[PDB]
């Protein structure tokens, strides 16, 4: 992380697509180095759902500058999510921060 | 604040400190400032225009 | 340059002035055994030639 | 490794023209006898460089 | 008078406050030399300390430190980084093998790792990876060498060796056990007689070399370059 | 192994004079070479013992800033000129030295009077001149041996107002090196394209062979440190 900050930071990683976004709150099921699991709060269930998400992580594949693209899990197992939560630090990103 | 922040810290306020030579050894004659700044690594590798 | 200017700046009160030195060669003595500062203002013997 | 030491006899004294784009006058060209250093980028002496 | 002698200072002090950092105590040292101690001894102690490193990692069906194997939280390159921040004592031999295996969900620590009496980890609960599945195992071989200061992987390939398998993974060696040097001098009162000094030397290692003889072996170094010097014709 | 470690060889003595002279040597690793240098800068600045003049008294003068006639030379002047006497001394540990001259040309260091344990190295030295022979000078100059170099305010103190009226005090340099400098090459050796080349270039008076002064040195730090050595 950057120790002087402006505080943009949060919001430009939140809203750049380089962050998984957990479109549900819950809590996390599954961690992998590769795939993420969470099942989603009692409240949060369409009527009639399987109340789990996936996500799977870009691992490692060339950019468009032929840079390195990959994404590193970043939460616990049995860590309660809440929604808008980043679930998987991108490349230059720390716990949802912009780190160049 | 940044004063402030400073002597919470215990370092010194002036921000500038004195520093060793590490090959002489004796102090340089006015402090120096030393601190911690955010730098980043550019795409032009030089490595890659040679 | 701001070696230069810095090398050749006096200031009126320093560790070992006032002394005076046989030549050149005792200045660089004096001085990086730490005894007098860069900035003293001494008496020196010197030689030029035309 | 005999390569390196004849490397080492040929460039005893031979110079090399060297430029730098976009030359603007003719001291933008200048040769320099050179010597071989490690890493990717070429030394150049600090006075030239003005 | 006695301008013609010299004496010779002692380790007077050794005290240890943390396994990764000791203080120890030169003296007497007199007039002018503390410093040309200080700066010699710091220098040579960051430069040429033997050290024990890891330069090599063979992992169940990892092809290449950029795959990723399931069950792990964390990526095989970030494995390896950890794992340069391991620390081996070894003294009875220059090259060692070492072994993990683990199945349970949960960190993993250097305490896991199947050793001989030999090898000793100086800080045991030293995280490496973390697993996240039960039916999942970590297993891993490892190998450490002996060696001095850093030396990269790009010059390690130098060497050509042939038949290396593809299920072989190498890793940056850094060698140097100090972390940190500092000395610091000052008059001492010793025999009631003044113009001499104490010497404190302060130093921050990750635990594997006692501050005694990795002081003597700078000595002995020391003092072995300066062997050319008394000899000059 | 580790232990081993690259080996200089005494490439070349280069001598300018018989004070004057450069040292060169290789192969030294990685900021050996600069840890050398430091250490024997300092050792022979600071550290080498030496014997030279400290104490000087004229008949007729009364403080550094007094007057003596004949003399074109002021009293500053004088023992300016008596700080670079080179004088080397044989096993006596403290001794006293007296010139007293009258004649109209130069006083030489060549003149002093001569004693068995005192050996003046560069002889041919001006001490002054003077003007006429209707003038006397008469100078007692005082030798010590010693470490180091001292100035005067080390020695100016209220508790020494016991020194008789019509005494000057020298800043001596005991140091028999008068300068020491060294820098460092890249050079290379097998294909180590980084390694380290020291050269020294040194000057001392005449009292001590420039080879015999980095020696001593040398010698002076190994024993200092033989001790921690846990070899032989």
């Amino acid at each position: 992380k950057p120790l002087v900050g402006t505080g943009m930071e949060r919001a430009v990683a939140v809203d750049s697509g380089v962050t998984a976004v957990a479109k549900r709150g819950g809590v996390v099921q599954y961690v992998d180095a590769s795939r993420i699991v969470i099942k989603v709060n009692e409240d949060e269930m369409y009527p009639g759902e399987a109340g789990i998400d996936i996500y799977n992580l870009t691992k490692y594949t060339r950019s468009n500058q032929n840079t390195c693209i990959n994404q590193m899990p970043c939460v616990s197992l049995g860590e309660p999510v809440e929604r808008g939560d980043v679930l998987a630090d991108g490349p230059s990103t720390d716990l949802g921060e912009l780190a160049l | 604040e940044i004063k402030e922040l400073l002597k919470l810290g215990d370092l010194p306020t002036s921000g500038q400190i004195r520093l060793y030579d590490g090959r002489t050894g004796e102090q340089f004659e006015r402090p120096v400032t030393v601190g911690y700044m955010y730098m980043l690594k550019l795409n032009h590798l030089v490595d890659d225009k040679m | 340059v701001l070696g230069l200017y810095y090398m050749t700046r006096d200031c009126v009160n320093a560790k070992g002035e006032g002394m005076v030195l046989t030549g050149p060669k005792e200045a660089e003595r004096l001085y990086r055994s730490g005894l007098a500062s860069l900035h003293a203002r001494v008496k020196v013997r010197i030689t030029e030639y035309e | 490794a005999v390569v390196w030491d004849i490397l080492d006899e040929v460039i005893r004294e031979h110079p090399v023209l060297l430029n730098r784009a976009p030359t603007l006058h003719r001291l933008g060209i200048q040769a320099f006898e050179p010597v071989l250093i490690e890493g990717k980028a070429i030394q150049l002496h600090p006075l030239v460089c003005a | 008078g006695s301008v013609t002698e010299f004496l010779k200072p002692r380790l007077v002090d050794i005290e240890q406050v943390s396994s990764t950092h000791a203080k120890v105590t030169l003296e007497p040292l007199e007039r002018g030399f503390g410093h040309t101690l200080g700066n010699a001894l710091r220098r040579i102690l960051l430069s040429s300390m033997p050290g024990c490193a890891v330069t090599e990692v063979e992992i169940d069906g990892v092809l290449h430190e950029y795959s990723t194997k399931e069950g792990v939280q964390e990526d095989i390159l970030e494995i390896l980084l950890n794992l340069k921040g391991l620390a081996v004592r070894v003294q009875g031999k220059d090259e060692v093998i070492l072994t993990l295996n683990k199945s349970g969900i949960g960190p993993v620590t250097a305490a896991d790792i199947t050793h001989d009496g030999d090898v000793e980890i100086v800080k045991p609960q030293h995280v490496i990876c973390h697993l996240t599945d039960e039916n999942a195992s970590i297993s891993m071989r490892i190998k450490v060498q002996r060696g001095r200061g850093y030396v990269p992987a790009s010059t390690r390939i130098h060497s050509e060796e042939d038949e290396r398998p593809i299920g072989r993974l190498l890793v940056d060696a850094c060698y140097s056990p100090v972390e940190r040097i500092a000395y610091n001098v000052e008059a001492a009162r010793v025999e009631q007689r003044t113009d001499l000094d104490k010497l404190v030397i302060e130093m921050e290692t990750n635990g594997t070399i006692d501050p005694e003889e990795a002081i003597r072996r700078a000595a002995t170094i020391l003092a072995e370059q300066l062997e050319a010097f008394v000899d000059l014709r």
